[PDB]
């Protein structure tokens, strides 16, 4: 410090150094340790053991199996040298799992299987067979349409509350129009996706297409809802 | 015939379909038979749709819970404040409750607006996928499933859509020796739509996605220049059909 | 910082670099085959000829100008470091 | 405490954002399944990488 | 109250910025899929030319 200066301030305007009034000495001030506490579990179905992670603290303050990672202090897990596919993410490339009796272990994430391609300036690879693959993709379309009555929610049934509220200006009008716009948007979203065809086409009564079986995705007349089996499964699941 | 069109669309000749029709139909039936088991076995697969519902429900509960809150006032119940207290001191309590209950509504509306924007983006993507994967065959990589896209099927679900993508995957590959061009009579020859491969003793020309060797012929290749500029040219013979 | 904390990302920089290296090796050795199934090896000039065919130019055009094309590519990739380092505002988006 | 529940909503929003960031990073780079390696001999017909 | 309002505003801004970053990441993933793992016919999607 300069001889007349008494304490030191930071960029954020927080005191970080001080001068002792008796001995002309400078001291650094450091905040006391704090952090978050998280629990890692394999599910009460699988076991009742847990591990505990203290985030962003040195392992010397938490006073078993103790480990120090860039995420913080880990207690109750055994560190190994293997590498598996990640199961429970911890942070900075560290993952945890429940492995062999049985115990909680920690390890490094494994990116994948190592492979090398025999490259040469003279050789090629040509396939001799093929496979037909079917895959599923799921996409949400719309959400629930809600409406709110502002006066009944705020003032219930009393009257002078409404008299006080109307002094606050036009604040109830802008909420209704936003909610109505959202509802109209949902209705437009459904139409944009599903109403793409002009006419309703029908399958021939004789369902033969050269040996291809489409019964799993075609409508089932027996069911009153007239849905396909896959559609019924999806409907019942949610 | 439509399926043959679709094989042509990805660079495979028509005869490959017509000579393997039964096997391909069996493979398609077996693949479509496992969709129900794959969906039912893992409940988390549909969780995304479920997720949306949960979010909405949660919001409503929060909007109720702010009602039973004092918000720094004497009590949450308003009628008791009316009954017990005098008009001077009642007004400040009423105003406090009014402001506290108005902020809660404002926050809810803002969250709803943000979620609506996200849902709109998802719906736009779904409409694009319906336009390009179901009403046509797409050349974009990984847009309609994984592999060489053949076709797709839509199915409906509560607040959502499910696409089944049918694609083609190569398998059982072998290794061969190649050459960029073939020199026959001081002239360079190049394949018209295939590639030159060698069995170790003989040379053939084949399509690039399915092994089907054929004899090099003047109607399989075209001539361009001498045998000096090309690096890696290989001596061989080219058969001429006109042999009367 | 008073109750404010920053959490580290799950994937480190080295893992991302390894992913990019794997992608580069795959595209250099197998062309576009590894993106749709098993990786199939092919010489690089033949892959370049396939790519010229993809845009409406015949194979002989590339096979008769291989050295010139390689030299042009080398010069173009060489200029990239200078062009990127010269302008500080190039990376302003990040 | 007398005010009510705000901390829970703030915490849940921040955690959602934090998880979304890792999802975004994983969506771009983790497309390949195997770790491919380049051959020890770096010759590709004159092209320099 | 004055300190709670600032947290609310900060969380709202973070949500908006996170949405923008998510859109950018989606675009980057699409470009990785279509320009690196294949050859694109779309004009001006993977460079000029
Ligand atoms: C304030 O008073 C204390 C004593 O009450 C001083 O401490 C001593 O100061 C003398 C100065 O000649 C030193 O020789 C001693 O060594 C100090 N004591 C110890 C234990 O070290 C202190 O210096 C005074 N402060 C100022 C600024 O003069
Ligand atoms: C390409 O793969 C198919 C698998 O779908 C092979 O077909 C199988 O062949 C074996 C023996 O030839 C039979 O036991 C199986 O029943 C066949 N599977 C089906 C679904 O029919 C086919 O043989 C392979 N191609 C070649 C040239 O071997
Ligand atoms: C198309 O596939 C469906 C479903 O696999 C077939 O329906 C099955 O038919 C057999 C007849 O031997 C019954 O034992 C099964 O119970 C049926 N399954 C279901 C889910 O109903 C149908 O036969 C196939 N179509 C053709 C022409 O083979
Ligand atoms: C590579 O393939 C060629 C073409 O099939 C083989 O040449 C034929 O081999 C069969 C039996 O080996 C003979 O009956 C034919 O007469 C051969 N063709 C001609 C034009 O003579 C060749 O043997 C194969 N080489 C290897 C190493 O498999
Ligand atoms: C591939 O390119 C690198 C860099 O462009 C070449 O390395 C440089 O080569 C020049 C000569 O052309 C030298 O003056 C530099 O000192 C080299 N730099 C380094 C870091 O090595 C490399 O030689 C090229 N490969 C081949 C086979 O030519
Ligand atoms: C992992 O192996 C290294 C190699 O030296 C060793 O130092 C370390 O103690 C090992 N740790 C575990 C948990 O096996
Ligand atoms: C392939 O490259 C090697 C050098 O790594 C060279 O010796 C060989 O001749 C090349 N092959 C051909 C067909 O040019
Ligand atoms: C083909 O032979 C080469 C040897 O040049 C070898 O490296 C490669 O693995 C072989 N491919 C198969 C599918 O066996
Ligand atoms: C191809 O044949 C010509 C003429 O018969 C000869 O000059 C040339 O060396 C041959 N090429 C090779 C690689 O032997």
């Amino acid at each position: 410090f300069l001889p007349f200066q008494q304490f030191g301030r930071d960029i954020a305007d927080t005191t970080d150094a001080v001068r002792d009034p008796q001995t002309l000495e400078i001291l650094d001030i450091t905040p006391c340790s704090f952090g978050g506490v998280s629990v890692i579990t394999p599910g009460t179905n699988t076991s009742n053991q847990v591990a505990v992670l203290y985030q962003g603290v040195n392992c010397t303050e938490v006073p078993s199996n103790v480990f120090q990672t860039r995420a913080g202090c880990l207690i109750g897990a055994e560190y190994v040298n293997n590498s598996y596919e990640c199961d429970i993410p911890i942070g900075a490339g560290i993952c945890a799992s429940y492995q062999t009796s049985q115990s909680i272990i920690a390890y490094k994430m494994h990116l994948g299987a190592e492979n090398s391609v025999a490259y040469s300036n003279n050789s090629i690879a040509i396939p001799t067979n093929f496979t037909i693959s079917v895959t599923t993709e799921i996409l949400p379309v719309s959400m629930t349409k809600t409406s709110v009555d502002c006066t009944m929610y705020i003032c219930g049934d009393s009257t002078e509350c409404s008299n006080l509220l109307l002094q606050y200006g036009s604040f109830c009008t802008q909420l209704k129009r936003a909610l109505t716009g959202i509802a109209v948007e949902q209705d437009k979203n459904t139409q944009e996706v599903f109403a793409q065809v002009k006419q309703i086409y029908k399958t021939p009564p004789i369902k033969y297409f050269g040996g291809f079986n489409f019964s799993q995705i075609l409508p089932d007349p027996s069911k009153p809802s007239k849905r396909s089996p896959i559609e019924d499964l999806l409907f019942n699941k949610v | 015939m439509q399926m043959a069109y679709r094989f042509n669309g990805i660079g495979v000749t028509q005869n490959v379909l017509y000579e393997n029709q039964k096997l391909i139909a069996n493979q398609f039936n077996s693949a479509i038979g496992k969709i129900q088991d794959s969906l039912s076995s893992t409940p988390s697969a549909l969780g995304k749709l479920q997720n949306v519902v949960n979010h909405n429900a949660q919001a409503l509960n929060t909007l109720v819970k702010q009602l039973s809150s004092n918000f720094g006032a004497i009590s949450s119940v308003l009628n008791d404040i009316l009954s017990r207290l005098d008009p001077p001191e009642a007004e400040v309590q009423i105003d406090r409750l009014i402001t506290g209950r108005l902020q809660s509504l404002q926050t809810y509306v803002t969250q709803q607006l943000i979620r609506a924007a996200e849902i709109r983006a998802s719906a736009n993507l779904a409409a694009t996928k319906m336009s390009e994967c179901v009403l046509g065959q797409s050349k974009r990589v990984d847009f309609c499933g994984k592999g060489y896209h053949l076709m797709s099927f839509p199915q409906s679900a509560p607040h959502g859509v499910v696409f089944l993508h049918v694609t083609y995957v190569p398998a059982q590959e072998k290794n061969f020796t190649t050459a960029p061009a073939i020199c026959h009579d001081g002239k360079a020859h190049f394949p018209r739509e295939g590639v030159f491969v060698s069995n170790g003793t003989h040379w053939f020309v084949t399509q690039r996605n399915f092994y089907e060797p054929q004899i090099i012929t003047t109607d399989n290749t075209f001539v361009s220049g001498n045998c000096d500029v090309v690096i890696g040219i290989v001596n061989n013979t080219v058969y001429d059909p006109l042999q009367p | 910082f008073n109750g404010l904390t920053v959490l580290p990302p799950l994937l480190t920089d080295e893992m991302i670099a390894q992913y990019t290296s794997a992608l580069l090796a795959g595209t250099i050795t197998s062309g576009w085959t590894f993106g749709a199934g098993p990786a199939l090896q092919i010489p690089f000039p033949m892959q370049m000829a396939y790519r010229f065919n993809g845009i409406g130019v015949t194979q002989n055009v590339l096979y008769e100008n291989q050295k010139l094309i390689a030299n042009q590519f080398n010069s173009a990739i060489g200029k990239i470091q200078d062009s990127l380092s010269s302008t500080p505002s190039a990376l302003g988006k990040l």
